[PDB]
């Protein structure tokens, strides 16, 4: 309206709008070893170990049936053990990602102040701040007039 | 033999609903472990009424909020104003010991609180840098000594001195609680026959 | 949404000074307010 | 070194750096200082603010600043058996054994 007024113009051959662009989060990892993420390669080495230490127990056992029962059933509950952790951790961290609520309006980047927000100097952008009624724009040109550099 | 039967049957049962009943309880603690967000940045505190915050009493830090139009700001404002007389504090090392033993957040200067997390190992700094100002020499109006004072400071500056010299002046966890149960069971597996 | 007003009338010259007289008052945002208003049933929330 | 002065280094009693009276309008401190050029400066880390500003001249400034949040460590977390049986209790821990 400040061109217009000082100027004249031609007719619009199209119509636009000022709308907002951010990174899309990448957050994702390849899908290998992703569902490793809840796993641990250390206490899966441990894991390892465990395994090795039951298999020399049985060796010696014959080599140094209740106690192979024992055996078994020890290395049983320590594998479920194993198992509900990795479930309780990758379903925890599932729970993480799927609760989050993104960026999808201009009042959700009007109260989220972390995240810095702008456009062009002297450009229509800070015209229409600078004309904006609507309290939400006002807070906007409040926090760019804020962070004027 | 069907008792054997019902038996084996009724011990899987109760022993699987046993360990699905754990890893539920467990999945539940480590979703609220992870859904409790330690971050108690500018955005979190503007919402959490509960802990906390201010600045040094009447100092420039709430001058800046007297005229901020921020509403993460304004909210900081409101809550002074609401508190004025508990969580402002005169000196710093006053509103220092009330973050050392409430729960409490100060809000003042950044060198100030890294040459303190830098003395001492207890505290952190959250959050980055909520204004942008300079540290300007304090002159009467039309200073004579203020144009050599301002000329004397880019000399400085262009000299890299003052930078110098503030460099030199002022500058496993819940897996690791696992595997020693672990551990602890493959010493009493040993301790079986062998 | 606009008026059909004949051509050459005052009312498009008097329109054109009320589309700056509710730019500057901000009529849009109280007609918003006021017309496009939940008189009850909100938006879609969620229930668990 | 670069002006060569006599400079004389003293304390103020005044006990702020400077803040206008909410009523009545009047500076303490440094701003008073230097309104009625007591003393010909004032070596003290005062931020650029424009209300004192617009009443005392202000030097260009030699380092940044920012008002930033204080916090502390509070991290505990113990990584023991009892953490690890933590989300049943041991009560029901011996009636299944
Ligand atoms: C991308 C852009 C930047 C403007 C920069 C300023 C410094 C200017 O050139 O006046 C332009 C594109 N055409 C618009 C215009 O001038 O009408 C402007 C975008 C805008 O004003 O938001
Ligand atoms: C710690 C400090 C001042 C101490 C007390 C306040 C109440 C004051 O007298 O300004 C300084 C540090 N530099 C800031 C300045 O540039 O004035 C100021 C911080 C503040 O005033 O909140």
């Amino acid at each position: 309206y400040v061109r217009e007024k000082v100027i004249d113009f031609s007719k619009p051959f199209m119509t636009l709008g000022i709308s907002i662009l951010y990174r899309k989060p990448n957050g994702t990892n390849p899908g290998v070893f992703s569902f490793l993420n809840p796993l641990s390669p250390d206490i899966w080495m441990y894991v390892l170990l465990a395994y090795l230490g039951v298999s020399v127990v049985l060796f010696v056992i014959a080599r140094f049936a209740l106690s192979t029962r024992i055996v078994g059933g020890i290395w049983w509950f320590f594998t479920l053990i194993i198992i509900s952790s990795y479930t309780a951790n990758l379903a925890a961290f599932l729970t993480v990602e799927r609760m989050e609520s993104p960026i999808d309006s201009a009042d959700d980047l009007a109260k989220q102040t972390k995240i810095e927000y702008g456009a062009v100097e002297d450009g229509a952008t800070m015209t229409f701040f600078k004309k904006s009624k609507i309290s939400t724009y006002d807070k906007m040109w409040a926090f760019m007039s804020s962070r004027r550099q | 033999a069907l008792s054997t039967r019902i038996v084996g049957g009724i011990w899987w049962f109760f022993t699987l609903i046993i360990i699905s009943s754990y890893t539920a309880n467990l999945a539940a603690f480590l979703t609220v472990e992870r859904m409790e967000s330690p971050i108690d940045s500018a955005d979190d505190l503007a919402k959490q009424t509960k802990i906390e915050y201010g600045a040094v009493e009447d100092g420039a830090t709430m001058t800046f909020f007297k005229k901020s139009k921020i509403s993460t700001y304004d909210k900081m404002w409101a809550f002074m104003s609401s508190r004025r007389q508990s969580v402002l504090v005169k000196s710093n090392e006053e509103g220092i010991q009330r973050v050392l033993t409430s729960d409490y957040a100060f809000l003042m200067e950044s060198t100030t609180i890294e040459f303190v997390t830098q003395r001492n190992c207890n505290l952190t700094q959250i959050g980055g840098l909520i204004d942008s100002k300079g540290y300007g020499v304090g002159t009467p109006m039309g200073s004579p000594y203020r144009d050599k004072i301002t000329i004397a400071i880019l000399q400085l500056q262009e000299e890299g001195k003052l930078h110098m010299m503030k460099e030199k002046w002022w500058r496993v966890q819940n897996i690791g609680g696992i595997f020693i149960v672990l551990a602890a069971g493959l010493v009493l597996s040993v301790f079986v026959a062998v | 949404y606009g008026v059909g007003t004949p051509m050459g009338s005052p009312y498009r010259d008097k329109i054109t000074i009320a589309i700056l007289q509710l730019q500057e008052e901000g009529k849009l945002h109280m007609m918003k307010e006021k017309w496009w208003r939940g008189n009850g049933c909100p938006e879609e929330e969620s229930k668990e | 070194t670069i002006l060569g002065f006599t400079y004389e280094i003293r304390l103020v009693e005044d006990g702020k750096y400077g803040a206008q009276d909410d009523v009545n309008g009047q500076w303490n401190g440094m701003v008073r200082e230097l309104i009625d050029h007591k003393a010909d400066l004032a070596v003290a880390p005062l931020a650029i603010t424009y209300v004192r500003e617009k009443v005392i001249d202000f030097s260009k400034p030699f380092m940044t600043l920012g008002i930033s949040i204080l916090y502390r460590k509070p991290n505990g977390t113990n990584p023991g058996v009892f953490s690890f049986l933590n989300p049943l209790s041991p009560d029901i821990w011996m009636y299944v054994l």
